[PDB]
């Protein structure tokens, strides 16, 4: 039967969407199945093409958590799927970034990145810690490398468990896109990842 | 991709992040 998708994406496009991407390491397509973690009824999506591996879910509720897998489909039958649950939160001092009125979140992810530009080369990194990691965390691990690619990436080792945690992060080119990517380490192992891309200016 | 352009002394500034499970 197809593999289980590798990796699983999940961006919030307003309060009440999101778009859904995988990664599949030949296939009928897949399908994307949500719900309501508690009782609500089972929404299947299938995707007829093997080449779109991307889709936007509409009509969710603020403040509520979906579970969401993800499956592929070949003439062998259905591969076993990779979940996700996921909550868009937003209202019932900050600059006012686009977007900034709602978040993704997760219990086992790190909090929201908010980002302050310090100079024209560095930038600090703060998060809250994950509500539900898996296991007691560890410390955190924090990536940067240039979102055009090309360059390495620098991997810093953020230790502790505090409530916040903080990076400064120095030696950024300027007016130059970084991608930066954030993960607990926990006594389990790594929880999933939050990446945003910024731009000082 | 979706770039969030960080203005010096505008202080804290939430971004839209993605969340990812597994490995890229």
């Amino acid at each position: 039967v197809p593999d289980t998708p590798t990796r699983l994406v999940f961006s919030a496009l307003g309060p009440t969407s999101l778009r859904v991407s995988w990664q599949e390491p030949p296939l009928q397509g897949y399908s994307v199945e949500y719900q309501l973690l508690n009782g609500g009824e089972l929404h299947r999506l299938n995707i007829p093409n093997p080449a779109q591996t991307s889709v936007v879910v509409e009509d969710l509720l603020p403040n509520h958590s979906y579970v969401f897998r993800v499956r592929a489909q070949s003439q062998e039958g259905w591969g076993r799927e990779r979940e996700g649950v996921i909550t868009i939160e937003s209202q019932v001092p900050l600059c006012p970034l686009p977007g900034s009125a709602f978040t993704l979140s997760t219990p086992s992810a790190p909090g929201p990145l908010v980002f302050t530009a310090l100079s024209p080369d560095s930038l600090q990194l703060s998060w809250e810690r994950p509500r539900r990691p898996n296991g007691d965390i560890v410390g955190y691990l924090v990536t940067c490398e240039m979102a055009q690619g090309g360059g390495p990436a620098t991997a810093f080792r953020v230790d502790g468990d505090s409530p916040e945690s903080r990076l400064t992060v120095p030696g950024l080119s300027e007016n130059v896109p970084y991608k930066f990517k954030v993960q607990a380490r926990t006594t389990e192992g790594f929880g999933p990842e939050r990446e945003g891309i910024i731009r000082i200016e | 991709s979706n770039e969030n352009l960080l203005l010096v002394h505008c202080g804290p500034t939430l971004i839209n992040s993605c969340i990812s499970f597994g490995s890229e």
